[PDB]
RNA sequence: CCGCGGCGGUGCGCCGCGACCGGCUCCGGGACGGCUGGGAAGGCCCGGCGGGGAAGGUGGCUCGGCCGAGUGUUACAGCCCCCCCGGCAGCAGCACUCGCCGAAUCCCGGGGCCGAGGGAGCGAGACCCGUCGCCGCGCUCUCCCCCCUCCCGGCGCGCCGG
RNA sequence: CCCCGGAGCCCCGCGGACGCUACGCCGCGACGAGUAGGAGGGCCGCUGCGGUGAGCCUUGAAGCCUAGGGCGCGGGCCCGGG
RNA sequence: GGAGCCUCGGUUGGCCUCGGAUAGCCGGUCCCCCGCGGGGUCCGGUGCGGAGUGCCCUUCGUCCUGGGAAACGGGGCGCGGC
């Protein structure tokens, strides 16, 4: 019932529009890896964008004016809450069901999750373009936790790397298994490819 | 008077104008002819290609 | 011009016009087409005594 | 009494004409050369002494209501739900199967008998599979399914029609008022007719469906969507 | 012994830019994003269905929570398979980004 | 009181169906006209007449196992193409959807939606009612016959007589 | 080739609505922005007078109040309870 | 274990490589190196991806008895250890 979307090879703008329609829409979804989230146009480009926008400030009390968030799960959630109503109950409903993550961390770092392949990078862009990390670009602008957010995912790609190889195994296990029952299967195989699977 | 449309309501059409019984049982019969002998030259090219 | 669109209608327009768009007008009021002893009545004085003679 | 001497082309429109219609039925050859007060109208009877009596049959009335509603206007062509025309999706035919939508045997695949004079379906998903038993169903509220037992020779009971299957009870005065009248009454008893008439049609299908491998096994089964299946990309 | 209805989520009124018509939902059939998937559903009958604090009654049922209002999807709304429902209430607002169940049961299958 | 007979208005509350008409929006079929009396195409092939790219060719070189592959040159036709003369039915605005404009040269069937809005009977021994216009028909008061066969009747599921 | 105190009626000229407050009732079409301004209608509203309701009223008038029931496009109004 | 206000949404699950994109996925190594795995080469398969999210898993009536194929699998909110 919750989309799980990995927000690797997207784009910042891209994504957030989709996303925004699925949360007004009572689909409650959760974007991970968002310092990979890449955004269009060359790095400089992008970082003076941003550095513009903390130059946006309440002159008289700071305190007050628009919070610029570094994180770029923070940042993600600000560009996906610039496409909802978020003044209305609606709105402010529909950001509760969105759910952002710097990293992957421990719901769903076992769980599969999707790729919303209208917001691909390799898609979308000229691969003669130039696009920007948000991660990079995150750092840059003040954000703290870069290299903890990397030494953390390089424990959970090793942890990850485990698990396939046992899932890999089993598979194998499988196709051995079916070879090893192929006459006493026959024909329950024959009538899942009569109907068109298995072929 | 409620209006009945003429071109929908064939009695209306006829009692408006009484020749379009005619002209509409002429173009049944003259499209169903001219259907079957569709047919029968789709038979003969059959037939055709047969030989 | 500006205003108008225009043109040479065909004939299945001037029935297609007339069936399903035919008002009288009889003593000033729109009275819709339902017979033709309204034609009559009307334009019968020129020879024209039905929904086909008015088309014609 | 002969037939109608032109056949229909299309409604409303015969395949002959005037003419040939004229020539047809013989216009020509069949043409017919034709060039109370004191007397009492309908009352009458007997009795005693006096002599008879005129009595007066449908006598005018011992009371008037102070008004009432005045007409309508004869309107052309409104039949009675008997005297209508009725349907049938080309899907539905004899001995096809049904997927029953609505009622509480709901989701429950059955097997579709006759079309009643009423225009209902006639429906059985054999008792003895499904629970299902002789029962009335609407095309509307049924899926037809593209599976079908040959059914064809199965002498369905005549007797069976819209009015057998047809609900029964509840008159109206009794003692009403209190904590009692029909309130209880309490069940439909099946009766022995019914369980007769079932018994009897589900032995010629009861074979037949058997017939088909795993077929009664479909015809136990209950229809439900699942995740990620939708009815507009399946096919029943 | 399942689930015999299509899932679907109320998307809101049927609504220009700035004046919403309150009278006609939209209705985001669930699997089908075509002005041409939707020729299924239309005609068919619809439910919203909640429930509230007093006890209602129920139809071949004892007294309940839950109600409904019935609707009937009517036409196909805009290319990408949303669909135009009308309900014999109109439907409350509260009731947006929530389901309602497109059933099967006027169908023409 | 039982008839829910005939007519009239009604439904306590929530429902559903059905067919008829109006107005819509779609879907599927078919049948026609016109054109540069469409253009291209296909299919059968025959006889010629040239021109071009560029070839089962040849040749310099290169790359692989005389053969295959890659460039290069003069260019006939043993890969094709193009023009010109002369002639076949298979065409048909072609489901081989390559490019139109249409319909007295046009019809049929089907689905979704919204709506029904009016009320030409207030007689005392004889209707509490039809219906006007249009369609035809259908029927009959005219005879014939043929078929199928539903009810009923007869004879041996078959045959014979509404 | 006859009479409606009886043709039985789709038209009836012998008598005529359920309808006809003729300032009534009914039918067909068309149309409907509005300041200043103009005109019409208000069984809208206030107070007093002539008439009139064999009106109402201590078995409860006027006023007042009311998450009660309704009517009217509306000015307003009528009922219930206090 | 029993009742009993209230607030609601729901109406099978998916228990995961990393990543690439002018490339990838799987095998198996006969052979070599590193810590049953990891890396390499070589070879054999897939590649509009069927070791496919266009996907997979799961079944959706209850029971009875009396055969076959499949057959030691499931349970007791079974119980203790790692
Ligand atoms: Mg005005
Ligand atoms: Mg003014
Ligand atoms: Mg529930």
């Amino acid at each position: 019932q919750v989309l799980v979307l990995d927000g690797r090879g997207h784009l910042l703008g891209r994504l957030a529009a989709i996303v925004a329609k699925q949360v007004l829409l009572g689909r409650k979804v959760v974007v991970v890896r968002c310092e990979g989230i890449n955004i269009s146009g060359n790095f400089y480009r992008n970082k003076l964008k941003y550095l513009a926008f903390l130059r946006k400030r309440m002159n008289t009390n700071p305190s007050r004016g628009p919070y610029h968030f570094r994180a770029p799960s923070r940042i993600f959630w600000r560009t996906v809450r610039g496409m909802l109503p978020h003044k209305t109950k609606r709105g402010q409903a529909a950001l509760d069901r969105l759910k952002v993550f710097d990293g992957i961390p421990p719901p769903y770092d076992k769980k599969k999750r999707m790729v919303v392949p209208a917001a691909l990078k390799v898609v979308r862009l000229k691969p003669t373009r130039k696009f920007a990390y948000l991660g990079r670009l995150a750092h840059e602008v003040g954000w703290k936790y870069q290299a903890v957010t990397a030494t953390l995912e390089e424990k959970r790609k090793e942890k990850a790397k485990i698990h396939y190889r046992k899932k890999k195994q089993l598979m194998r296990l499988r196709k051995q298994a079916e070879k090893n029952v192929e006459k006493k299967i026959d024909r329950f195989t024959e009538v899942l490819k009569t109907h068109g699977f298995l072929v | 008077v409620l209006k009945k449309n003429p071109l929908k309501n064939l009695r209306i059409m006829l009692k408006l104008n009484p020749y379009a019984k005619t002209m509409r049982r002429n173009t049944i019969l003259r499209q169903a002819r001219n259907h079957k002998l569709r047919v029968e030259r789709a038979a003969a090219a059959l037939a055709a290609k047969k030989s | 011009e500006p205003y108008i669109a225009w043109g040479y209608p065909n004939l299945k327009s001037v029935n297609e016009l007339i069936y399903k768009r035919g008002y009288g007008k009889i003593n000033k009021k729109r009275i819709a087409l339902t017979d033709n002893a309204l034609i009559a009545r009307s334009l019968g004085k020129y020879g024209i005594i039905c929904m086909e003679d008015l088309i014609h | 009494p002969h037939c109608s001497r032109n056949p229909v082309l299309v409604r409303g429109i015969g395949r002959y004409s005037r003419s040939a219609m004229y020539s047809r039925k013989a216009l020509y050859k069949r043409k017919y050369a034709a060039p109370v007060l004191a007397t009492v109208t309908k009352p009458v009877g007997g009795d005693k002494n006096g002599g008879t009596r005129v009595v007066k049959l449908r006598k005018m009335p011992r009371y008037y209501p102070t008004e009432d509603v005045p007409r309508k206007l004869l309107s052309h062509g409104r039949k009675p739900f008997s005297q209508h025309v009725r349907k049938l999706r080309a899907s539905i035919t004899p001995g096809t199967i049904l997927i029953i939508l609505t009622g509480r045997h709901r989701g429950k695949r059955v097997v579709f008998l006759k079309q009643l004079s009423s225009g209902l379906l006639l429906v059985t998903g054999p008792l003895s599979l499904n629970r299902v038993p002789l029962r009335r169903t609407h095309q509307k509220f049924v899926i037809a399914t593209s599976t079908k037992i040959d059914i064809s020779g199965v002498k369905i009971p005549k007797h069976l029609t819209d009015a057998y299957f047809k609900k029964k009870q509840l008159r109206k005065p009794r003692h009403q008022e209190g904590e009692i009248f029909d309130t209880e009454k309490e069940k439909y008893e099946i009766t022995e007719q019914r369980k007769v008439d079932q018994k009897a049609v589900d032995s010629q299908i009861l074979p037949k469906i058997k017939a088909v491998p795993q077929l009664q096994g479909y015809l136990r089964s209950v229809f439900a969507l699942t995740n990620g299946v939708y009815p507009h990309k399946l096919v029943f | 012994s399942g689930r015999l209805w299509c899932k679907a989520i109320f998307a809101g009124y049927k609504r220009g830019l700035r004046n919403q018509r309150e009278h006609t939902a939209l209705l985001k059939i669930e699997g089908v994003y075509a002005r041409d998937e939707t020729e299924f559903y239309l005609g068919k009958r619809c439910a919203y269905v909640y429930k509230a604090k007093n006890n209602t009654v129920t139809p071949g049922g004892k007294p309940n929570k839950t109600r409904v209002i019935w609707g009937k999807v009517t036409r196909a709304h805009g290319n990408s398979g949303m669909v135009r429902a009308k309900f014999r209430s109109n439907l409350p607002a509260k009731a947006i980004g929530h389901r309602i169940r497109v059933m099967l049961y006027p169908s023409r299958i």
